[PDB]
RNA sequence: UUGGCACCUCGAUGUCGGCUCGUCGCAUCCUGGGGCUGUAGUCGGUCCCAAGGGUUGGGCUGUUCGCCCAUUAAAGCGGCA
RNA sequence: GGAUAAACGCUGAAAGCAUCUAAGCGUGAAGCCCCCCUCAAGAUGAGAUUUCCCAUUUCUUCGGAAAGUAAGAUCCCUGAA
């Protein structure tokens, strides 16, 4: 099992050998580092801390950067854990490049899906709209919150809400290409969060 | 199985018995496995 | 006119440890609940807790007599339509005696504020062996 | 009750331990029945003769008997196949069975538990532990067992297949 | 369900059918497991375990129901004023 | 995967046989607990790991206080993913 962190660049297509064309998704991983190495011992479970970009020494504050001197390596953006991964590997400030993945390769790519506001039912739980003529005053609202015996309704009766902002996780997704000199990953389709976004690709589960 | 209050032998080859709680027969006839 | 009345702190308070191993549930908690609402004292008050601390190890060894292993039935409740979970209790002597006997002894306490911080003066173990040797703690018999 | 040459009964309790040339037996009765021994023989009681001390004293009897039958000259149990291209074969000590599917089945015989085939339609398992022996003659019967029609299947060689039009 | 009673409500507890949203039960329609078969096989009948998910779109009618066309793995029965 | 329903069985008595059960073993469902996704320590049971700042001065008879700071964070400002 392996894995990084990387930023969503864009989306594009390429071609295949057989001529078959292939959308795909780019990931810019570069500057990946290994911060810490948790154990069963000192902690409980077993896992590897990543830290992904290279940031400025006033951003940062002192207690990142002694986390990181511990590394011995500069202040990081982001910085998160990933299990199911052996620790034999990955030494303490150990670099992390896209080269520990292959064409062909499958994953899961784990994002923070893009930020839609406040939304209603039908957008954001696909509910259906009412008619809009015969009559109707009844559009685009949600529906009976429930039946009168409980003189309550129900948990779960989906209402309207700040649509976006969750943690996604799309499977077994293909990796097209690697470009150790770009820091270059390309992932058929597409993965969540806008541009910018951060995306944490592993290798599947299953 | 025939699934039953009326669990009595058919036969006489029929066998009660009390398994799990509950009464059964058991024959060499299919048919007369009887449940309650 | 003039009945003693404790006050919080009036009163020494002991630690008490209990090996649960083949005791029924029900007479084990029974004699806990009582330990910690402090009845076996004479200067218990009832809107004070002057009851002792208690430590309870090999619980998952506790005596479940009949078939309540498979019969007796826990449930739970999420809130949500059919949020109900189901567990036996003897699946729970198994995996988590711990929040078994709390169970017990929740329902054996009285339901309020007092007895709701009486509770915090339980200690759980289904081993042999527990975190509150500081405290020396010394044997009950039931 | 007779304690064949070779056989060694050894006991602690509800526990004990049966030592033999075929193999080692160590099980388990509940403690309330009583036991009394002899070099050759070795006999049970019960205290009570209440009803779970009365079905205890025949099943520990039997129980015991089993392991010493097992040890002195073990059990064996014959399976046989009957259809046009049902097809018995081992590799090595490994049985593989290809009986109409469209693949074979396959089975390992536990620790204690052996097969063979004396021919295509027919294996046998053989064992110490008449347990094991007749769980796996069981679970190899499981996979075709007898249709009434034509009896196409595995059956005990003793075994009354009813047969229909 | 048809009914019976007339116990709350007549200083107001809004009705059928549909739309939106569903949720629950199991006496399970489909899928799943199994016993008996007057089960050759295909298909089926009956019965037990199972409520996980799924359980269509139109013509006539205000219509529920129902008839029809065409599909479906299936086009479930019911409770929640 | 683990444990089960219905069911099939092994061994085995009670009841010299028989019996899937009584002690004891195995198989065994789309179901149960897990596996997969998400939220989650206000989980007052408030958890854990890593790193950072330091033990100031006034007072007050004690408790205890306020009054400037550190690590850090914000008011304010340019803004959007
Ligand atoms: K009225
Ligand atoms: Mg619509
Ligand atoms: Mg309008
Ligand atoms: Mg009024
Ligand atoms: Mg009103
Ligand atoms: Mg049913
Ligand atoms: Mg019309
Ligand atoms: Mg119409
Ligand atoms: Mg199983
Ligand atoms: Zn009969």
């Amino acid at each position: 099992t392996k894995g990084i962190l990387g930023r969503k660049v864009g989306m594009t297509q390429v071609f295949t050998e057989n001529g078959e064309l292939i959308p795909v998704t780019v990931i810019e991983a570069a500057q990946n580092v290994v911060l810490q190495k948790k154990t069963v011992e000192t902690d409980g479970y077993e896992a590897v801390q990543i830290g992904f970009e290279d940031k400025r020494a006033i951003l940062s504050n002192k207690p990142e950067q002694g986390h990181v001197a511990k590394a011995n390596t500069t202040p990081k953006r982001f910085i998160r854990e990933f299990r199911d991964v052996n620790l034999d590997e990955y030494e303490i400030g150990a670099e992390v490049k896209v080269d520990v993945f292959a064409e062909g390769d499958i994953i899961d790519a784990t994002g923070v899906s893009k930020g839609k506001g406040f939304q209603g039912v039908i957008k954001r739980h696909g509910q259906s709209r009412g008619p809009m003529a015969h009559g109707s005053r009844y559009h685009r609202r949600p529906g009976s919150m429930g039946p009168v015996a409980p003189n309550r309704v129900f948990k779960n009766k989906l209402l309207p809400g700040r649509m976006g902002g969750e943690q996604i996780t799309i499977q077994n997704l293909e990796i097209v290409k690697v470009d150790v000199e770009k820091n270059v990953l390309l992932v058929k389709g597409n993965v969540p969060g806008a541009k910018k976004a951060l995306v944490q690709i592993k290798t599947a589960t299953k | 199985m025939k699934v039953r209050p009326s669990v009595k032998p058919m036969c006489e080859k029929c066998k009660v018995i009390r398994r799990k709680g509950k009464v059964m027969v058991i024959c060499e006839n299919p048919k007369h496995k009887q449940k309650q | 006119r003039t009945t003693y009345m404790a006050k919080p702190g009036e009163v020494e308070r002991k630690w008490y440890v209990i090996d649960a191993t083949g005791v029924s549930l029900g007479r084990l908690s029974s004699e806990v609940a009582s330990i910690l609402r402090g009845k076996n004292k004479p200067q218990f008050t009832p809107h004070i807790d002057t009851g002792d601390f208690v430590i309870i190890i090999n619980a998952g060894k506790i005596g479940l007599t009949g078939k309540k292993a498979t019969d007796k039935i826990y449930y739970r409740h999420s809130q949500y339509p059919g949020g109900l979970k189901s567990r036996t209790a003897g699946e729970m002597r198994t995996n988590n005696p711990e929040k078994l006997l709390e169970l017990s002894i929740k329902g054996m306490l009285p339901k309020n504020s007092l007895g709701r911080q009486l509770f915090k003066k339980l200690h759980v173990y289904g081993g042999s062996e527990h975190e509150h040797a500081a405290q020396q703690p010394e044997v009950y018999e039931l | 009750i007779v304690i064949p040459a070779g056989v060694t009964v050894t006991l602690n309790g509800s526990t004990a331990t049966v030592k033999g040339p075929k193999g080692e037996l160590v099980k388990e009765f509940n403690p309330e029945i009583t036991i009394k021994i002899e070099g050759n023989e070795i006999n049970v009681s019960r205290p009570t003769d209440n009803k779970n001390h009365r079905a205890l004293h025949g099943t520990t009897r039997a129980i015991l008997n089993n392991m010493v039958v097992g040890v002195s000259e073990g059990y064996e149990k014959k399976l046989e196949l009957i259809g046009v291209g049902y097809r018995a074969q081992k590799q090595g000590d490994k049985l593989v069975l290809n009986v109409g599917y469209s693949h074979p089945v396959e089975f390992v015989a536990p620790k204690g538990v052996d097969i063979e085939v004396p021919a295509n339609t027919q294996v046998i398992v053989k064992g110490y532990n008449k347990e094991h022996v007749g769980e796996l003659a069981a679970n190899i019967r499981a996979v075709r067992p007898p249709e009434p029609y034509k009896g196409k299947g595995i059956r005990y060689e003793g075994e009354h297949v009813r047969r229909k039009e």
